[PDB]
């Protein structure tokens, strides 16, 4: 708050902001992140998810 | 109702907080997964995946306690609940966990006692854990949503927590990036 | 009166989301270089 | 940090006249009898 | 270019201002109405309904320079013209007629000229008038317009007026209480 | 700001709000308004305007 890792996304035009209390920055897009932002910051530390936005909460009887 | 069992599945999701009244949150592709099955009697237990070893394993459990909230707000009763729980939503790291927890608990005591409450009422009672429905609600209800909370009773305070789904183009994508 | 530099764009995400992903950027501007009266 | 009355609701504004009408009430919400934090 | 006409419509508009960047307004099926025609030269003005006898009616006008300014906007130019409007957007009542009046003039213009604008240019062009896109956008475009103003030049401020139309269900009315 | 009609029609459930600068008061329905409400203010001295939402600017070359 601010993350450092969303402004950088930010300034190279990626649309990231801070997700929830932190310190997960997300990215939201219609394109995939080159991998060569992903795997720069894959070596710091962070761990990458690739992920879609997901429909509800799913209760099955057995 | 002894040996009956249902299967929870819960994604995590993803709020921009801001100065604003009205909050949105997306629920995404990463899942939590409970199972409840109703045993003979006591209460057991088990956790792996995210917070494996790392949580207290019995009734302080907040998944226990959501159960034993819907399980009360299904006007239901169980002689004993074995609770496993499968992980995939890395915790304390702003991707809605434990919102996703206490949804999967109502949920599957909804899903015990044959599905009772609306919609809205486990938005409620799931919100009413973290005192706000940022999460809760997009974990409930999938895709993007808005919500917020009147401050309206009579009997005041007493949140209401309201909530509204907004359907979400077909090419839109997450990306997380998670720090250890 | 009072000036700010951080404001809510939940709006412009609503639109971004639906109909709109090139303002997806816009829908996370949520500090902004000049100050809001 | 800041406690206020005043708050902007055209997100609700905008899901009420899309698809909720029954939400334009809720739309039009801008003063709080509560203050916001 | 000497006798061509056009003759624009324009709605009123209505928008709940707030301390949001955003601010949404809305089109409402109250007119204004000018008529343009490309006389020999001079200018000729008339004003008739709402502002009747109460405007000078001149190159100070209103829509004369928003038509001057449209027609430079085009890139054109003409010898002279005759401005009839007919108002019946009450004014300084909050129903958006003085932006309807910088959407009529640049959107007659356009016409005049064979339609060279762009509808985001005459979003840009007519907000300038005002300085704020919350009504003109909504007269350009019609039912509902969330707008804003991005302070972002080089060569700063120079604001960018930006506006996306939103779809309104069939069923929206609105009633204007109007006092006298 | 805040007009006297505002709040006594939204203290009766109409989504009402100030329309810009004001004084006019806007409500938004999907049901019309009581003509009594409606009349009551007009001997007041509020003009009342029924409408509906608009489409864009409309130019028409003669």
């Amino acid at each position: 708050l601010t993350s450092e890792w969303v402004n950088r996304l930010r300034n190279r035009g990626y649309a990231a902001y801070l997700s929830g209390a932190g310190p997960t920055a997300m990215v939201l897009s219609t394109e995939p992140i080159p991998d060569k932002v992903l795997e720069d910051a894959r070596e710091s530390g962070i761990k990458v998810l690739e992920l879609e936005v997901a429909g509800p909460v799913k209760v099955e009887v057995n | 109702n002894v040996g009956r069992k249902v299967t929870v599945t819960v994604p995590g999701s993803s709020a921009n907080l801001g100065p604003g009244f009205d909050t949105l949150g997306l629920a995404l592709s990463v899942y939590d997964t409970v199972e409840v099955e109703i045993i003979p009697s006591g209460l057991e237990v088990e956790v792996f995946g995210e917070g494996q070893g790392e949580v207290p394993l019995d009734g302080s459990h907040l998944v226990v306690k959501a159960i034993r909230a819907g399980l009360k707000a299904a006007d239901a009763e169980v002689p004993g609940l074995r609770v496993v729980c499968h992980n995939n939503i890395p915790q304390s790291r702003g991707l809605g966990s434990s919102a996703a927890a206490a949804v999967a608990g109502v949920a599957a005591a909804n899903g015990l006692a044959d599905f009772p409450l609306t919609q809205e009422q486990i938005v409620q009672l799931s919100s009413a854990f973290e005192g706000h429905p940022d999460n809760a609600a997009a974990s409930v209800l999938g895709g993007a949503v808005v919500s917020w909370t009147n401050l309206s009773i009579d009997g005041k305070s007493q949140p209401q927590y309201a909530a509204v789904p907004l359907e979400v183009q077909d090419n839109i994508r997450a990306t997380a990036l998670v720090p250890n | 009166i009072d000036a700010r530099f951080n404001v809510s764009r939940v709006a412009v995400m609503i639109v971004a989301l639906q109909q709109r992903p090139d303002l997806l950027w816009e829908g996370t501007r949520d500090r902004l270089h000049q100050p809001y009266r």
